[PDB]
């Protein structure tokens, strides 16, 4: 009823499932034994873990959930950790070796071994799933596996299951930090699957997060899991309403035909509030009014980039909590009479708010505070067109001297594929300035 | 800037002739170079445009962004030599419903996709000197279903010997031809 | 609230920490071929922090007939509370009279740490429907 | 004497500071760890329901405060308006 | 995920004995073979390194070469020598006499094979082999000789495992051999043609660092073989422990190789503190990027303010944050950018292994392709050619049925890997 | 202890659910203003229960040879943990195979250990049924052997004085070392990070007043406090 | 807002070292590095001069300084020797030959690029440094020469941080050396032109507090040093320790400072006095500034009777009442007036700090940048004359490469400070 399929590519894909999964099973009161306790009663909802987990006889709860990861340590880890029981020994796939970041890598030797039995382990969900919503994809599109295997696994799932909806919640290549130097080469090439094969794409780059972890949190030493909890916090946000009750109910399909104006357009902003700490919690008035605010401000979003560089198309706003439609729209005429934002001309109404009812959840030994209300925008805007252009740009001055192209030829690619890519991406780069253009 | 001028039989919109041929052309070029040249087949001077990479280095007619050609001639036709380089060209129309669309060709292209805005095909060039053909209301229709009105822009990429540029509105014979516009 | 957090020094938030209970609601059934008075059992949720009260339905038999789910919202039902609560007992809440006469663990322990000893579970009767 | 031919514990806990521990809670995590000496999906990704129930570590005995008790946040009842219930009333 | 290690001579022997030692202590393995590990973590990828027996021994994947038998028995017998397999021990009765031809083409062609057997078993005993890993000098006949021999055959037989080599460059000003440019100039070439990622180590500037970065006031080549030990177990940490941003031997050649030739990389490694500012020193990940990218802690004798980085790679071990991983290497591009390319953005690959080395909170290796790299390979030209051009020593050569076009042959080489840096020092937008 | 409902009530659950009663453990105390040349042999040789002085040479004359503390385990939230702490007071292992450590076999127990990490007015930890011969010392051993028993219950919060807590490597990390708080302003520091495996409820005055006030910051210890005998139930005398 | 400081020269090596262990008995910091103090308040500023290390050792932001490696061992032989670190033990072969010319320009300059590095480093390290201290003697070559070398360095470098500066004045009645006017010479129109603010000290000002006001039998180099770190604390109290009315380094250099040439200040602490005294001595804030403002109570040689005060400044320390701090100074501003010039009124800042030393509950220290300031100005000036008219001692100075128009502008400069400090008291307003 209502079930999504989540498939996390690459280790960051694993770390950010790892984190949204342990958010869900506290969401659900899902012990890592992965059985509810028969002492204890949540009281949730009877069936909220239905759409994310999938019962057995004998009361035990399983995710709906596949670890596809090229090579074996992250695998191995998640094995060894603390919720060796609530993840299946299937669904949790490893590979002999990694796809050493590289594209081709992934896409054309490595991915070839290992995708039959991913998509059979997709198939194996799907056929256990009867009202199946959609894949929700989770990966990194700077990585060799993550972007290659990732690419793979998306257009087969496109070519299988038809139709069906496809949201990668996908982390970027920063604009100024990166891991790694192939990291261009790897997001230019991965943009043909996330083009084509992917419904909604949304930006999750890195200094967006880490900066918000630095000033709204207030932490010195953050790192990755602080940027998982709070990808998992919107990756909850944004499920909320397929899973509980709400005000405003909006689906996958629901709200991605809202945010999804053109095929080509589907990257969208990410902004998630209020994010604080446990000593500053206790001491503001969080107001409806006031969260929408932080949310539409430049500062405070989950991906690097400014809205008022840019022109604002459609913002999906996902309420959590005591959030009153009144409040709501209160917001919403308020942000309008702002002159800061702006919206492109033949997008008028541009909002799509929908409110849920279960305010997010602690998760203890995190650094998100208990709140009572939150809210997270995911925003289709012409402002990916200067985050796209540094990327090709640093594409550009990698490509004209041919260096690391020996790595990606070696691996079964041809040499005209990086010039389709550096096409595509000025394709989509001069969509982005079409649309924006007044008409 | 065409639509107060006569277009019928033929307009060129770039030719070699001209002390300065790239009056209305903007040469966007970065890793290359577009120069005058001579070549050793034909033994007349035409437009040299190489680049790395081929989306970088590009001519694009009219010169100002801004700005929008005016021809409602249908027929595009190349007088461009390959040389086994990755070369591509593209064309942005007008259709009936008063929205820019595109229509762009690579040779290094694999299978022609359709687009809501951008239809990309594939070419594979002869050897040598080429004259090639564009039936831009053809193509419209084809991809789109949709009317053809007039073009907007003309943008040829890095990695091509320029020769002739030329718009007609119907097929000509080489018999038909004027000499100033064979080879 | 004091005196419910000092009671209980592990306790930080009330949040989803409703009391589980068991109860079941009998109405007559005339133009039925099998039953004459059937009993369906619910599922009781009672949120202390909001003084909340749901009720969950939950069928007996793989063969019940009926629809598993929630047939009640978490609302605040009119004049129920913790003291109202109690096994043997009667719960009205919207037009429907549930006889609350189970508990669960974890429940009995927070009554017995207040002091009212809550009661054994005694029984559920025992429909025609059951018994077939 | 010469030819050519750590007594430390290092196990946690260790001092905190009066401020340090007011820090740790969630800020300074990773400096204010001594010694963890485990990997960090062991360290951090562990058994939720057997931490405390809220963020960080509590100043002391538990608010009061921090619970809710506003009947109006409820599902049910925002299904069901207030003058609902005045109706009823009335 | 396993790699096999090669030593070849008699200074790439005491290296990997050195590297087993450290290895070993890492691992919780005692000479014996035992496990007395202080973590359970040890025995997840222990495979890598050390092969099971029926008694529970570990025995390393090490094929052990040289012609002379006494650095075979010192590796043999040594603290932990116990741990190697007795049939790895290829040797022969004559030595090289340190004669790149010797090694190559006469005494060590005749004993390469058995050699070529033996990394055989260790290579299909292995469930998804990785690579190997050589340790060798280019000084030294054996070393050179027949080490570049067994890579060429390696590259034959395996073509996509990854050929780590560390190579240990003679310089003048710690030379103690007078063939040294010639057995350098010959196998640089086969270094170039037959090695996925090369490492060269430079003695005096190990040295240097001995001195100065670590305050010893006698340092011996054990110290140095500890020094570079340090480092070969640091570039396989990610390989064998967990960690937020893991990686391996592809992993980061794919990030530090722009071109095939590129493959020359130079050592650094953070921290390295004297015994007496051990406990004053604040171990803290600033001060390990400023150290790491710091000239005298580099252990190559290649200043890096007199090339251009390619590419560099950090592989830091500890627990530590992204926040300092990351903008630590941002901002040394930033401050730095004269002495970053600037067509390759962000020039540094960043890798995290939670696991440190024992002893030490935190940790990072530094594996640097900068364009400086070609210095050492000037001079030793310059020395060949000075030998060279009145034709010096050559009749050792020659005499193994070696031609005199080979060593032209391997001028010629070296000086299009010297101008193939160069290009791409000064290359531009 | 559990006893299941009613299983034609339609779902699965607890009806009964009665905590186990809290247990009982016993240690005794020697106290030493010098400490012994091999403190490892010195352990070793007490856990082998030769005569006190003898086994602690260069100790000097213990300024108390009994000092008795009594511990009640809070057995309704540490199932394993306070399990471990009986066993460890017993000096009963809970595997069949026998742990060796350093060419030489170890009992568990804590007849030998020393408290180690005294830092006043934080804690006072100790416990190492490794004897610490090696420098550095493990946590890494428990009842079980080689085995890191999971955290369990870290909800315990640590106003009282006198808690016992297995002082762990990390979460889901404790084996034999034990460390009591030693002030009441310390919850800070060891909530959420540690499990309240039991309370002192006997000897608090002289744990008080002879080995906590002694050491420094970094928890060095300046008297050589033994525990020379341990069991479980109430303490002899 | 931290404070690096740095020794220079036996005297400053010696100064700097009882002023350590002052600020470690206030701070409650042990000789291994170890924080053990009974208050938070010691814990919540004690990062103003140390820095903790990864073991949580606390190593002072000092650096030591000389070119006699024979007192680098003195004082790490002091009580707190081994608290500072090793690597900022910088030295040299040969001592300064009690030469400011080859303390400044030969031996000094060769060894000053470690020296700044070290600074860097350590100032760096500091979070926002507040700024520079040095502790030296003029009368010497190493303190004098090579520590002016280092201010002046360290104003190229960080003009905008504090220099703070303590600068030992030989007398002729305490003098033990004939160089010591050149040495002086040379090195007050440094400090005049480099030195943000200049108090000084002289030996016979100490000595004569030791035998009139503390009776002490037999004082010692040590009794000094400990009668300098009185104030090189008192001065930085409110930095380290909240109070009632806060100042800095900088606050006192604005208040303090009315010209930018005129800042050579006068010092003074209270409360001193002997063992029979002491039980007959009442403690009081009115005892505590007529104690300070005394002549007999002042570490340098000059009368304050002679002179003018152009600014007074008192940093009280421990519980007092802001009515007796303000009614106080308004006493001896009005009953004595004479001390103080017309056109500048209310000349006495006032600084109150709520944590007194250990072991006293009421002190003050007095910082005075009064006109008789230049009284041993003038008879340094004239031993200076005495010499340089026949060119004595002169050798030595221009063989280290310094020529005799240094020594010409180094009068010049010196006689300019005398008369600035001269006319301004008795300008008419
Ligand atoms: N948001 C987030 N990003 C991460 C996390 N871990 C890694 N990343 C980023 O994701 C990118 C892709 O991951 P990779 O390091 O390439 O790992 P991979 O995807 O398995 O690819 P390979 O390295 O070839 O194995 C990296 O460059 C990181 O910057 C994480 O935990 N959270
Ligand atoms: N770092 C290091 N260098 C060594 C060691 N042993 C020898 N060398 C260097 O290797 C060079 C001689 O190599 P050699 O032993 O003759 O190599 P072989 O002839 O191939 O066995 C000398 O210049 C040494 O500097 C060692 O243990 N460590
Ligand atoms: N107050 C004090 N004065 C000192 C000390 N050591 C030396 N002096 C004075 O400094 C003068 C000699 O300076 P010197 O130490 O040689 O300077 P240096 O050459 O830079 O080390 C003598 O006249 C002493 O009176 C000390 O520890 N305390
Ligand atoms: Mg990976």
């Amino acid at each position: 009823m209502r079930e999504a399929i989540c498939i996390h590519i690459g280790q960051a894909g694993c770390q950010v499932g790892n984190a949204c999964w342990e958010l869900f099973c506290l969401e659900h009161g899902i012990q890592p034994d992965g059985s509810m306790p028969s002492d204890k009663c949540i009281g949730v909802e009877d069936d909220a873990f239905n759409t994310f987990f999938s019962e057995t006889g004998a009361g035990k709860h399983v995710p709906r959930c596949l670890f596809l990861d090229l090579e074996p340590t992250v695998v191995d880890e998640v094995r060894t950790g603390t919720y060796r029981q609530l993840f299946n020994p299937e669904q949790l796939v490893s590979g002999k070796e990694d796809a050493a970041n590289n594209y081709a890598r992934g896409h054309y030797t490595i991915g070839k071994e290992i995708v039959d039995l991913a998509l059979d382990r997709i198939r194996k969900l799907a056929d256990n799933c009867t009202g199946l919503q959609g894949f929700m994809v989770f990966h990194a599109v700077g990585g060799g596996t993550g972007s290659g295997l990732g690419a793979l696994l998306l257009e087969r799932l496109s070519v299988d299951y038809g139709k069906k909806s496809k949201l990668g919640y996908t982390v970027y290549p920063s604009p100024q930090v990166s891991t790694a130097v192939v990291e261009p080469y790897n997001c230019v090439l991965s943009t043909h699957s996330l083009l084509e094969h992917t419904d909604v794409a949304t930006m999750l780059d890195n200094e967006a997060i880490y900066d918000l972890t630095r000033r709204s949190l207030d932490i010195e030493r953050p790192s990755y899991t602080n940027v998982n909890r709070l990808i998992g916090q919107v990756v909850s946000s944004l499920t909320a309403s397929l899973r509980f009750d709400g005000a405003l109910n909006v689906d996958l399909t629901e709200f991605q035909t809202n945010l999804v104006p053109y095929p080509r357009i589907h990257f969208v902003l990410t902004s998630y509030a209020p994010v604080v700490s446990a000593e500053k919690a206790y001491h503001e008035q969080l107001s409806v009014a006031d969260i929408t605010n932080s949310v539409f401000e430049p500062a405070g979003m989950l991906t690097k980039c400014d809205p008022r560089h840019g022109k604002y198309m459609s913002c999906c706003l996902m309420y959590r909590g005591d959030v009153v439609p009144k409040d709501v729209n209160a917001a919403i005429a308020t942000i309008k009479t702002k002159r800061t934002i702006q919206f492109v001309d033949w997008c008028p109404t541009g909002f799509k708010c929908g409110i849920n009812y279960q305010p997010p959840t602690v998760v203890p030994g995190g650094d998100l505070a208990k709140v009572q209300r939150a809210v997270c925008m995911i925003a289709n805007s012409t402002a990916i067109a200067e985050v796209f252009a540094r990327i090709d740009h640093k594409f550009d001055l990698m490509y004209s001297k041919r260096a690391f192209v020996h790595w990606y030829v070696g691996e079964g690619m041809e040499e005209g594929e990086f010039s389709e890519a550096r096409e595509d991406l000025a394709a989509l780069e001069k969509d982005y300035e079409e649309v924006g253009a007044e008409s | 800037m065409f639509h107060n001028s006569y277009q019928a039989g033929f307009l060129s919109i770039l030719y070699s002739i001209g002390s300065k041929p790239l009056q209305i052309w903007d040469s966007q070029v970065r890793n290359g170079h577009v120069k005058r040249v001579t070549d050793e087949d034909i033994q007349s001077s035409v437009l040299e445009i190489m680049g790395s990479n081929v989306s970088t280095c590009y001519i694009v007619c009219p010169a100002n962004p801004k700005q929008t050609l005016g021809i409602k001639l249908p027929f595009l036709v190349m007088i461009i030599k390959n040389m086994k380089k990755y070369f591509s060209f593209e064309v942005t129309i007008l259709d009936d419903k008063n929205m820019r669309r595109r229509f762009r060709a690579s040779n290094y292209q694999s299978t022609t996709k359709v687009k809501p805005f951008i239809c990309t095909m594939p070419m594979r060039l002869d050897e040598g000197w080429n004259q090639i053909q564009f039936n831009l209301s053809d193509f419209t229709r084809r991809a789109y279903g949709t009317n053809y009105v007039e073009t907007l822009r003309v943008q040829v990429h890095a990695n091509c010997r320029i020769r002739r540029l030329y718009f007609s509105d119907r097929l000509y014979a080489e018999e038909e031809l004027p000499p100033e516009f064979k080879l | 609230v004091r005196i419910i957090l000092q009671r209980f020094p592990s306790w930080r938030t009330m949040d989803d920490k409703a009391l589980r209970f068991f109860a079941y609601y009998t109405e007559d059934v005339v133009g039925s071929r099998i039953e004459t008075w059937r009993v369906r059992k619910v599922k009781l949720h009672y949120f202390l922090a909001d003084g909340s009260l749901s009720i969950v339905e939950t069928p007996a038999v793989a063969n019940s007939g009926l629809q598993k789910g929630t047939i009640v919202s978490r609302f605040r039902p009119d004049g129920v509370d913790v003291f109202r609560l109690c096994i043997g007992a009667s719960i009205t809440c919207r037009g429907l009279e549930y006889n609350l006469v189970d508990c669960d663990a974890f429940t009995r322990e927070f009554y017995e740490v207040m002091g009212m000893p809550q009661p054994e579970p005694l029984e559920y009767p025992c429909d025609e429907f059951e018994t077939s | 004497s010469t030819t050519l031919r750590d007594t430390n514990d290092r196990t946690n806990p260790q001092f905190l500071s009066r401020m340090e521990q007011k820090q740790c809670s969630v800020s300074r995590r990773l400096e204010k760890e001594h010694y963890v000496t485990m990997s960090i999906y062991k360290s951090d990704f562990i058994d939720q329901g057997l931490l405390p129930e809220l963020p960080g570590n509590p100043g002391g005995p538990a608010d009061p405060h921090d619970t809710h008790t506003s009947p109006l946040a409820t599902a049910g009842e925002m299904m069901a308006g207030q003058l609902t219930n005045r109706t009823r009333e009335l | 995920r396993e790699i096999v290690s090669c030593q070849a001579g008699q200074c790439g022997n005491q290296i990997g004995s050195k590297f087993w030692e450290v290895i070993s202590d890492e691992h919780g393995v005692d000479p014996t073979g035992t496990y007395q590990g202080d973590s359970d973590l040890q025995l997840e990828r222990i495979n890598v390194y050390f092969d099971e027996s029926s008694g529970g021994r570990y025995v390393p994947r090490a094929v052990l070469m040289d012609l002379e038998p006494g650095t075979m028995d010192s590796v043999r017998a040594g603290p932990y020598g116990q741990l190697f397999r007795p049939d790895n021990f290829i040797f022969g009765q004559s030595g090289a006499g340190n004669n790149w031809a010797k090694g190559h083409y006469t005494e060590g062609a005749e004993l390469i094979d058995s050699v070529l057997d033996v990394c055989r078993k260790e290579a299909e005993s292995c469930d998804c082999l990785q690579g190997f890993q050589l340790s060798h000098s280019l000084g030294g006949g054996t070393g050179s000789g027949m080490g570049t021999l067994l890579i060429s055959k390696l590259r034959e037989e395996y073509p996509d495992r990854i050929m780590m080599t560390f190579s240990v460059i003679p310089s003048p000003r710690v030379s103690d051999t007078v063939v040294e440019p010639y057995n350098t100039t010959l196998s640089v070439h086969q270094l170039v043609e037959n090695s996925d990622e090369s490492m060269c180590i430079d003695n005096e500037a190990l040295y240097d660092i001995c001195f100065r970065t670590l305050k010893l006031t006698t340092p011996t080549f054990g110290d140095l073989n500890h020094l570079v030990a340090a480092v070969m177990s640091g570039v396989t940490c990610c390989l064998r422990f967990p960690g937020q941003l893991n990686s391996d031997l592809r992993k980061l050649a794919v990030n530090l190789v722009p071109f095939p030739r590129l493959h020359f990389f130079m050592m650094g490694f953070a921290p390295l503190t004297s015994r007496g500012s051990q406990q004053y020193r604040g171990l803290s990940v600033a001060e390990l990027t400023q150290q790491m990218f710091d000239a005298k802690n580099m252990m190559q004798a290649a200043d890096p303010r007199h090339g251009r980085y390619l590419t560099a790679s950090a592989l830091f071990r500890g627990r530590m944050s992204t926040k300092e991983v990351d903008e630590q290497m941002l901002n040394v591009q930033n401050k730095n950018s004269s002495y970053f390319i600037e067509w390759i953005p962000n020039n540094i690959k960043s890798s995290i292994c939670d696991i440190p080395p024992k002893g030490l909170k935190m940790s990072v290796t530094f594996i640097g392709n900068n364009t400086c790299i070609q210095e050492m390979f000037r001079r030793v030209g310059e020395q060949f050619t000075g030998m060279f051009r009145r034709k010096a020593f050559l009749h050792w050569y020659t005499g193994e049925g070696m031609d005199e076009m080979e060593f032209t042959e391997a001028e010629s080489n070296m000086n299009d890997l010297v101008s193939e840096y160069q290009q791409y020092q000064d290359a531009t937008v | 202890t559990v006893t299941p409902g009613s299983a034609l009530s339609g779902t699965l659950y607890v009806s009964h659910n009665t905590r186990p009663a809290r247990t009982m453990c016993w240690m005794k105390l020697a106290v030493f203003t010098q400490f012994p040349v091999v403190p490892s042999l010195a352990g070793t040789h007490v856990q082998s229960r030769q005569d006190l002085l003898s086994s602690t040479a260069g100790a000097g004359t213990p300024e108390e040879t009994s000092l008795f503390l009594q511990i009640e385990l809070f057995d309704d939230e540490c199932p394993q943990l306070c399990a471990n702490f009986r066993r460890l007071c017993n000096g009963q292992s809970s595997t069949r195979q026998e742990q060796v450590y350093c060419y030489q076999g170890i009992t568990p127990s804590y007849c030998g250990t020393y408290f180690h990490k005294i830092i006043p007015s934080y804690c006072a930890q100790g416990g190492d049924i490794t004897m610490r011969v090696k420098p550095g010392g493990t946590n890494s051993y428990s009842s079980a052997g080689r085995i890191w028993l999971p955290d369990e219950f870290k909800k315990r919060r640590h106003n009282e004085i006198g808690l016992v807590s297995m002082a762990n490597n990390g979460p889901d990390s404790n084996g034999s070392q034990f460390f009591i708080t030693t002030s009441a302003a310390n919850e800070r520091a060891f909530n959420g990070r540690h499990c309240c495996i039991g309370h002192v409820v006997h000897g608090l005055d002289a744990f008080m007043a002879l080995v906590a006030p002694f050491g420094n910051i970094e928890g060095h210890p300046s008297k050589y406090v033994v525990i020379v005998d341990c069991g479980e139930g109430k303490a002899p005398t």
